């Protein structure tokens, strides 16, 4: 009974703590496809999957299909993959080139690459009919809200809330980063995309991302495992790649104390401000040389010295600088998700930076991985324990100070956990906005 | 030396799989082998592309010995797995050359609690002769959905 | 939002085009299954299916499972699949016969095969109780809406809505013509039924069956290849019967708006009323020898001139003349059907028909055949399509005239849309009566 | 429509019949499992299953995960299977030892064995926080519903409705019996579990068991092919067990009438007053002599004698006396229902009793006996049924008399309809006492 | 007498289950014969611990004969069973001690209606020799989910 | 010639329908043979009772050349299928006759996107021998739940 209900939603949520309601609801899940996922910003790709002029990808953005296009100017456009006269989709797949124009695979209706109509066929059927009264005669319906970063596509669906300038403020640096790592300042889609399915609500994955008291505990029996396997070598052989990548999980407290977090407006956050479990990953002589030829001394030690450990735009994306690795959240149900992971090559770098690129997305991510076995069960067992009684309500009173009410840019320690609070906040927000 | 030996070193090593005998399996591999589940279908390689799984020597070691842990929460009912064959067929036979490749379809099941799944695919075997003893250098498990979604699947197939 | 709201209910169709809500919505599915599938006439089976005593078959419509039997009098009776004690089923299976009675499977009360009781073991129970004043006391519930031609039998569960005589008016010429073929004048029931799921609402399939704009985009790929592979071989080879019942689904728009189409009252409508795409099908003489002996020249040119493409009686069947063969449509949900494809056999015609039945049904109904693929794919297309936001309704303004609101028998081109725009006008009127 | 309407939940039943919404309704499961389930008392477990400190189970009880352990000073405690921090399980499987203290595997928070707090993991981050006032800081939620009669474990999850004692009354007398036909005097869980999956409501299960009109009508193609099989065989050649148990489900109507019937308040039943079905099975000497040698010739006598057919504890328990063989019902939803079947061993006693407690538990509640494949299809033909049209009642009139309004402990003759109406009346009560 | 013999009696059998050749399929069955399905895994024997399924010559009967009933209302309409098998593997062959093990994995499908479901699991064959004939004293069939929530199974498996 | 060489045989003949090479699979049959799938349980013949699939040379071309086209809508994506097969068994083998037959349980697995369908049932296999090589007559494909409403199949099993 949430439905026309204001009030009854913004009481699901309080200064320190939730209801466990925002985690099993249904009718709380079709209410947010509704109305927060239509009221912000969401990555849909990145430009070098759409090169050419009249390449496509397809997507789902809040239970609508969506068509992002290169038009024939060079520009991307979004529109809804339905067809004008009855509905059908024009486009089948993940991704595609129509050349010239759409046409629909029902009674071959034909549309524009930017979603305007073209020509009906039989068109003397028509003459003294209102179908040019309607909104069959513009076309498709299109998406006046995209906008590109580096390449990254975003996407927001109505009119209600701020726009990506304000909505993004200065996270965007991240995205800088990622893309400031390559001679040429250009990044690709390359290596494959991991899909994972959870039985959990997206939220508690979102969440997983800045926590740094779980990864001591869920991922235990795989990193400590790890960590005791390499013990008793020499100190002066290699570590293994995925030894150096296991290891950092198991550290003490004050590793992760000192380790740092930053927050932004609008649930973006970062986390790692000054180091990271990134830091050392041993280090390659070739593309430090490039990087030099490239911009300089100073210049390459400020870019290569940015090791942050994750970022977090709200609501269903999160990347990795070092590595150039995103992962994008796609919810289906109250207790169904589906997590894609993807992989950037850099422009003009040598072969190993993809390849340990792959190898960490690889080690990490996929269904085949421990990590996220362990961070799965945790999940699923959140999710059915979820539904006893008693105590209906979800603690988020770590770190906590009334002093970060006044929003902005905040810096703190890395247990902080501020970041739960600040994406509910915004979540609250983005759902009243448009009751 | 013979096709039937090959024939049975497959069986018996989904037999040894279905069995929880890991220490035993994992010592039919050399010692620079590959266990690869690939990405894509048709896909050239583990180094440059993304898999399911690529893991030497190192990380077959580890996650045998996490399935002992008694903190491995993710396995807490342990798991249960059956594998169902087609015969091999063996593709390439080089006795000069000491090379064997081995085609198989199979399906496979893998159940937790009252969780249940499976999946359908090929197997392709390499085997060689170390000092009398057939032993693998590398196995590829095609899968038909591997690009899917797919859910947790938490042992060797 | 739409039980107990019945003007809600009107605002999702006007008068040149319709909602989405009408494909997708499954409130909206429950409330049909209340009270239109409840409202209107229904094929059930054919008489030819239960000819002996005490024979039966069990359907479900709307819901409700039904027992049609024929009775001791020869006549056919329906009744309620339920037991007057606490609800079991009687007779488990598609088909069968009883002999002179049903007996409960659960504690073995008996019933006539007209559904009153007859007996119930263990009387001495019942003597001070009130089982007598009940209505388990009368036996099975029966419908008295129970109607038979040419061995069509069809029910209608409620007492709201037109009579049989006056909801038909005179569409059934066209099961009259299905009858004529047969120099007895009977059909029987021979060939199997295909059964074919769709996961699609009932609705798009029902509008694909007059559809002419549609085959010549859709089927192009399967039409299109059989008529390019024969286009080569000599003009005098004959053609296989694949190919002679392939090639007419590419035909120019000129052949299909020149085919025509009749509309009647309440959703009833048939296309082709002056030749159709079943008129060459070549010519076997012995068959025509046996109707020129038993009717004579006339009218055997009469009969046999008459060819219908295909006959709608709203809102679950469908028949074919020239080809024998039906399509029941079995709803299931808001986005699942299931489709059944029977045939008959002409009694006294040589074996020739038949196989020219068998032939056709299994090339264009089994669920292995390419055009119901393609047919298929396009149903599956627009349900999900239908999600997009922006423009929330399909156009069906094709020929649309407002002479056409004054209803009755019209007939019109090939490529009108008229019999759509029909079909929602008495749906409308079917779930409003009883609101 | 019947939540927060407790006049149309009393609507649903009469004096002497039922609606079929009782059987069908989905949200009025949902409001039983808020409400139902809640305000009566369940079986858990039995006390061998966690014989030592620091054992535990778990349990699910009315859409509620709960812990059930043995605490340090050897009692038994039942607690919610959810963590204080985020609601994340604490024990992942169905048994279990936890040691001295329950720790979750999420950030590894530690509570006692009886739920209270024990330590928080880098406390030094809530100094100034609000955790010590919420009911975080008190640990796991518990049940102080919690008794044990001769070692099972019933629980009762709110604080409305009849304490233990006056909800049972008298019928514990049946467990007492299960109890006392071992020389120690002590039951143990042994022979493994048998579950069941039923595509039916758990009331149709729950009324199966004490209704002796189906035995000889639904079961007749198993047990009558069985006695035919017998029937030949020399009447001095030992009878099979199979054939021993299973010969009695055919009796005549006079059998099951003077079988005799006893009922309680508040839906507690036991079929067989005078004699029963598992009167006969044989005699074993040695099982004779050690009761002889335990209590005497007086006591052995009035225990041995003592052979209730079956015994129903509402809402989820029914046990057997002389078979020691024990069902629990684990609803689903509407049309899921799970049955569990366990077995104990007598201490002290000869294995022959084991032996054949364990064959008649495969050969009735297996799910590959041909008896519950009979019963089931009988359910499943009751639940499809149940959605026709006309009649909308269940009749539950046999041997009705208004005299039984008065309550009590109430002895009648074997095919009364008695008991399933005084469980449908418990049942309204307990679900209006807390509308 | 030779190993290819008991392969074939094994798919025989597979086979004369599937063809509902019931009256054949129990002549196969030495008198004291057991048709063991076991309730969890690595169970003892069958006497002491509750089974799926633990029938004699007596209960074969029974259930072949109640199939042929006009009255058994969970048969209407009957249902139908198919088998795929790997090929059995003999792990014990004494030819003068009269006692053969075999072992094979099967996938088991039982459709009724619109319904299906589907087993996998592994099948143990005690085979001995009667007066020339090949007959089981044991089949033993261990489910891989024996221990979790089944619904209702109508056929022999 | 042999038996083996008939088993080979149809493992191939699966195995080309797997890796998509129709043109190949389509050589196999003779001019006059059907590729056969009933809708009864023992139906007759596929003349005068409907079936799900009754392709002559003709029809087997249409279909085969459909999915090159760049316009077969429920083609896009494709489709992928896998079969699983039981060993064959020669039911009848008449050398002088020029006539075999062979009997196979299979596996049928077909997937698209993100959805997957199984079927199981029986191959029935009619060979001849054409100018020195094994040829088909006809293909019979018994599916376990013919009768049972089923969803769109698009690939050939
Ligand atoms: O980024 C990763 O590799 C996984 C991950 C998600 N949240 C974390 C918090 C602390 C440490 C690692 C992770
Ligand atoms: O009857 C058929 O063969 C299929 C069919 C349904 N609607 C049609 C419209 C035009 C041409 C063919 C069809
Ligand atoms: O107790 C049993 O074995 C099964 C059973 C449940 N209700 C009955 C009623 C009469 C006779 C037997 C049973
Ligand atoms: S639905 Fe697109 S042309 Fe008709
Ligand atoms: S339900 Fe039919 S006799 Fe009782
Ligand atoms: S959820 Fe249990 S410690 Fe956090
Ligand atoms: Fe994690
Ligand atoms: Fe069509
Ligand atoms: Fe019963």
């Amino acid at each position: 009974s949430y439905r026309d209900n204001p009030d009854a939603i913004r009481a699901l949520v309080q200064d320190d703590r939730v209801h466990r309601d925002l985690y099993t609801s249904q009718e709380l899940f079709e209410l947010e496809q509704e109305h927060f996922f239509a009221n912000t910003w969401n990555y849909v790709g990145h430009e070098s999957q759409l090169p050419k002029p009249g390449d496509w990808i397809s997507n789902e953005i809040a239970g609508r299909p969506l068509i992002v296009a290169r038009h024939s100017d060079g520009s991307v456009r979004a529109m809804m993959n339905r067809c004008a006269h009855k509905g059908s989709r024009l486009v089948n797949g993940p991704c595609g080139n129509t050349g010239k124009f759409f046409r629909c695979p029902y009674h071959a209706w034909t549309f524009k690459t930017d979603g305007s109509l073209l020509a009906i066929p039989l068109k003397t059927g028509y003459e003294n009919t209102a179908l040019h009264e309607c909104e069959s005669a513009k076309g498709l319906t299109t998406l006046r809200y995209v906008r590109s970063h580096r390449g990254f596509i975003f996407v927001k669906i109505s009119d209600a809330g701020p726009d990506f300038d304000d909505y993004f403020g200065d996270s965007l640096s991240s995205i800088d980063n990622m893309a400031d790592r390559s001679p040429e300042g250009e990044l690709e889609i390359a290596g494959g995309c991991l899909r994972f399915m959870h039985q959990c609500n997206w939220k508690m994955f979102v969440e997983n991302l800045n926590d740094t008291m779980h990864p001591m505990v869920a991922h235990e029996s795989s990193a400590g495992t790890a960590k005791r396997m390499w013990a008793d070598k020499p100190e002066d052989e290699p570590k293994p790649m995925a030894v150096e990548q296991f290891a950092p999980f198991m550290s003490d407290y004050k590793f992760f104390e000192d380790m740092g977090i930053r927050t932004y407006d609008n649930g973006h956050s970062f986390t790692g401000v000054h180091f990271s479990i990134h830091s050392k990953y041993k280090a390659i002589p070739a593309y430090d040389d490039a990087m030099k030829a490239r911009y300089g001394e100073a210049k390459t030690a400020q870019i290569l010295g940015m090791a942050r450990h994750n970022t977090v735009y709200y609501p269903n994306l999160t990347i990795k600088g070092a590595i150039q690795a995103i992962r994008v959240v796609k919810p289906i149900s109250a207790d169904r998700t589906l997590i894609e992971s993807w992989t950037f090559r850099l422009k003009g770098a040598p072969p190993e930076l993809l390849q340990r690129t792959t190898m960490y997305n690889r080690l990490i991510n996929s269904p085949f991985s421990v990590v996220g076995h362990d961070d799965l069960q945790a999940y699923r067992g959140m999710q059915a324990g979820l539904h006893a009684s008693g105590n209906e309500w979800v603690s988020l009173h770590r770190n906590y100070d009334p002093s970060e009410l006044k929003g902005g840019e905040i810096t703190t320690g890395g247990t902080n956990e501020l970041p739960m609070r600040n994406q509910y906040r915004a979540w609250v927000q983005r759902m009243t906005e448009t009751m | 030396v013979t096709r039937q030996d090959l024939i049975d070193f497959v069986v018996n090593e989904a037999h040894l799989l279905d069995t929880r005998r890991y220490e035993e399996w994992n010592a039919l591999f050399t010692d620079d082998a590959f266990y690869w589940v690939p990405l894509v279908p048709d896909q050239e390689d583990g180094l440059n592309h993304t898999s399911h799984l690529y893991e030497d020597k190192l990380l077959r070691e580890l996650r045998i010995e996490r399935l002992k842990s008694p903190r491995a929460f993710s396995q807490q009912p342990p798991s249960r797995c059956h594998h169902l064959l087609q015969v091999p067929v063996v593709e390439q036979f080089d006795a000069e050359g000491n090379r064997f490749v081995l085609r198989t379809g199979f399906h496979y099941t893998e159940s937790q609690g009252d969780e249940l799944q499976f999946y359908v695919g090929t197997f392709f075997h390499h085997l060689t002769v170390r000092d009398g003893a057939l032993r693998m250098t590398l196995k590829r498990v095609n899968l038909l959905n591997c690009d899917a979604a797919l859910p947790a699947v938490q042992l060797f197939i």
